[PDB]
């Protein structure tokens, strides 16, 4: 119980709408009122509105006053946030929250937060990405460069999960193409060169790839 | 439009010492409308604090809220592993203008670490299609503070270089930086040495890993 | 002598319905079937009285309860209804004898940019009794903390206003309710039809 879930991730072209839901549970949502907070990866939270479930009286801030509109279903106890006009600046996480309420009285604070609805907004369209190795010269390194890949995200590991110490994944980069890239990186000891086996295992969902990239040391 | 700004961006402790994080508002603001949060890299933000001293339900009671007018303090008396996160203030006075502040990272404080830095030419599979990423990696270094600069041709080279960062490791509780300089083959060809020069507080001197191309 | 009602029934102006207005009918007369068969109400329920009956029939006092609201809660106006209007503005007991009478009121209540003026009350701590009339305008504290007159986080004024507009449908347009109420105790017999 005492839950509020969202709808799943979105991805959106330029100058169209989004429609986030944000369902209710477990507590006496008539009494209480939700609000809408979004944030960019790596950055701080920003606040775009809120309603009264009683009222559905609205508030925006004025930064989204123009293409913003909260609305709640009573019936299906859910509250709705639609942001029009999306551009670039828009693709972050969307949090809906809300105070518990019972019978008698409303929580003071926002203490239900929903899981959070991923809106990515581009127009580029579902690409698996090129793996191409980043290869070694007492500890070496080495990795994969996972390239040109579209919507987020990709998953790596390495010989299938067995090498899981000194893995760095960093966080993809968006480039102009508007195609993601990111490397994973691993530090093994150099002696290990000649007699073990290092392969990358790739994947992305939304394209359905797959791919294990054999990393060899080069002469 | 009431603004709140939080101090210090970034707190360097360690786990069992005192955590005081600050939320400044540039107006008085109701005590009753300050709220603060936690948020794990990961996860959702979750309430600690409302009506700015209140402790929300099943809070731990090393958190403590205190302050009023434009001056607020969220207190960890004795930081556990898991408080180690990203703090954020809210102001939800009236009806219309609530903001959040920018956040606070708390980070474990950890003994300065100079990085390792590897250099990777790029791939024949890549160089095959037409583009060239030449990848330099600053590896388990601390402070996170750190500067990669791509020298190409002994010739400084901005433009075409993007940058990322690991969060803080579990184990060392140090940080990894990736700097990747994308070119197409034609320019790639167009030049032989191929640099990348890192500034670092845990160096004296400026760590540079170079090669020349296909050699 | 003739009882009054077409100062209420043909009042230029109704009131909202959280502040019903409630007019006494003490000595006098009046044709209720006129009332009754009258093409003018869409609605003329009766309750612990036939509506034909009430000719032959007289009671100690009577009152005349007027008030706006929207078309489909003119069904709230029952005994033993719930909504916002039977909780919060507007509740009949469950033995009520009387009469509701209610007729679309679009032409006079809607305006070209929309009639705001009539309201009905959104939010109260507890249900009313029947007959019970709440003119307050506190601010609704939804939680623990006090509003002390600001309107904002679980602290909403507890009026809402009707967006009555002329584009609006049969249950979103405005309609003006009279409901008459008659009541017999020890003191004699005061307000009659024709017949007695
Ligand atoms: C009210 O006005 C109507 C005409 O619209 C009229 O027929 C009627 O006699 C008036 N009085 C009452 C009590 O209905």
């Amino acid at each position: 119980q005492m839950q509020l879930v969202q709808s799943g991730p979105e991805v959106k072209k330029p100058g169209t709408s989004v429609k986030v839901s944000c369902k209710a549970s477990g507590f006496t949502f008539m009494s209480s009122a939700v609000q809408w907070v979004r944030q960019a990866r790596g950055q701080r939270l920003e606040w775009i509105g809120w309603i009264v479930i009683g009222s559905g009286n609205t508030n925006y801030a004025q930064k989204f006053q123009e293409r913003v509109t909260i609305t709640r279903d009573m019936s299906t106890s859910t509250a709705y946030m639609e942001l029009s006009s999306l551009r670039s600046e828009d693709t972050a996480v969307y949090y809906c929250a809300a105070p518990y309420c019972s019978s008698i009285s409303c929580n003071d604070g926002f203490d239900i937060w929903g899981q959070g609805t991923m809106v990515t907004v581009s127009s580029a369209s579902t690409k698996g990405p090129s793996v191409f190795p980043l290869a070694p010269s007492g500890t070496a390194a080495l990795g994969c460069l996972v390239k040109d890949y579209f919507p987020e995200p990709v998953t790596v590991s390495w010989n299938s999960g067995a090498l899981t110490s000194g893995v760095h994944t960093f966080p993809a980069v968006l480039q102009s193409s508007g195609l993601y890239s990111l490397s994973s990186v691993v530090t093994v000891p150099s002696s290990s060169l000649g007699t073990q086996t290092y392969i990358c295992n790739v994947n992305h969902k939304p394209s359905n790839t797959k791919v294990d990239k054999k990393v060899e040391p080069k002469s | 439009e009431i603004v709140l700004t939080q101090s210090p961006g970034t707190l360097s402790l360690s786990p069992g010492e005192r955590a005081t994080l600050s939320c400044r508002a540039s107006q008085s603001v109701s005590s009753s409308y300050l709220a603060w949060y936690q948020q794990k890299p990961g996860q959702a933000p979750r309430l600690l604090i409302y009506g700015a001293s209140s402790r929300a339900t099943g809070i731990p009671d090393r958190f403590s809220g205190s302050g009023s007018g434009t001056d607020f303090t969220l207190t960890i008396s004795r930081l556990e592993p898991e408080d180690f996160a990203v703090y954020y203030c809210q102001h939800y006075g009236s009806s219309r203008g609530w903001t959040f502040g920018q956040g606070t990272k708390v980070e474990i404080k950890r003994t300065v670490a100079a990085p390792s830095v590897f250099i990777f030419p790029p791939s024949d599979e890549q160089l095959k299609s037409g583009t060239a990423s030449v990848v330099c990696l600053l590896n388990n270094f601390y402070p996170r503070e750190a500067k990669v600069q791509w020298k190409v041709d002994n010739a400084l080279q901005s433009g075409n270089s993007q940058e990322s960062v690991t969060e803080q490791d579990s184990k060392d509780s140090t940080y990894s930086l990736s700097s990747t300089l994308t070119l197409s083959k034609a320019d790639y060809e167009k030049h032989k040495v191929y640099a990348c020069e890192v500034t670092h507080q845990g160096l004296r001197s400026p760590v540079t890993k170079s090669f020349n191309r296909g050699e | 002598n003739l009882c009054p009602f077409g100062e209420v029934f043909n009042a230029t102006r109704f009131a909202s319905v959280y502040a019903w207005n409630r007019k006494r009918i003490s000595n006098c007369v009046a044709d209720y079937s006129v009332l009754y068969n009258s093409a003018s109400f869409s609605t003329f329920k009766c309750y612990g009285v036939s509506p034909t009956k009430l000719n032959d029939l007289c009671f100690t006092n009577v009152y005349a309860d007027s008030f706006v609201i929207r078309g489909d809660e003119v069904r709230q106006i029952a005994p033993g209804q719930t909504g916002k209007i039977a909780d919060y503005n507007y509740k009949l007991p469950d033995d009520f004898t009387g009469c509701v009478i209610a007729w679309n009121s679009n032409n006079l209540d809607s305006k070209v940019g929309g009639n705001y003026n009539y309201l009905y009350r959104l939010f109260r701590k507890s249900n009313l009794k029947p007959f019970e009339r709440d003119i307050s305008t506190e601010i609704y504290q939804a939680g623990s903390t006090p509003c002390n007159g600001v309107e904002g986080f679980n602290c909403y004024f507890p009026l809402q206003s009707y967006g009555f507009q002329p584009t609006n449908g049969v249950g979103y347009q405005p309609y003006r309710v009279v409901v008459l109420s008659f009541e017999l105790l020890h003191a004699p017999a005061t307000v009659c039809g024709p017949k007695k």
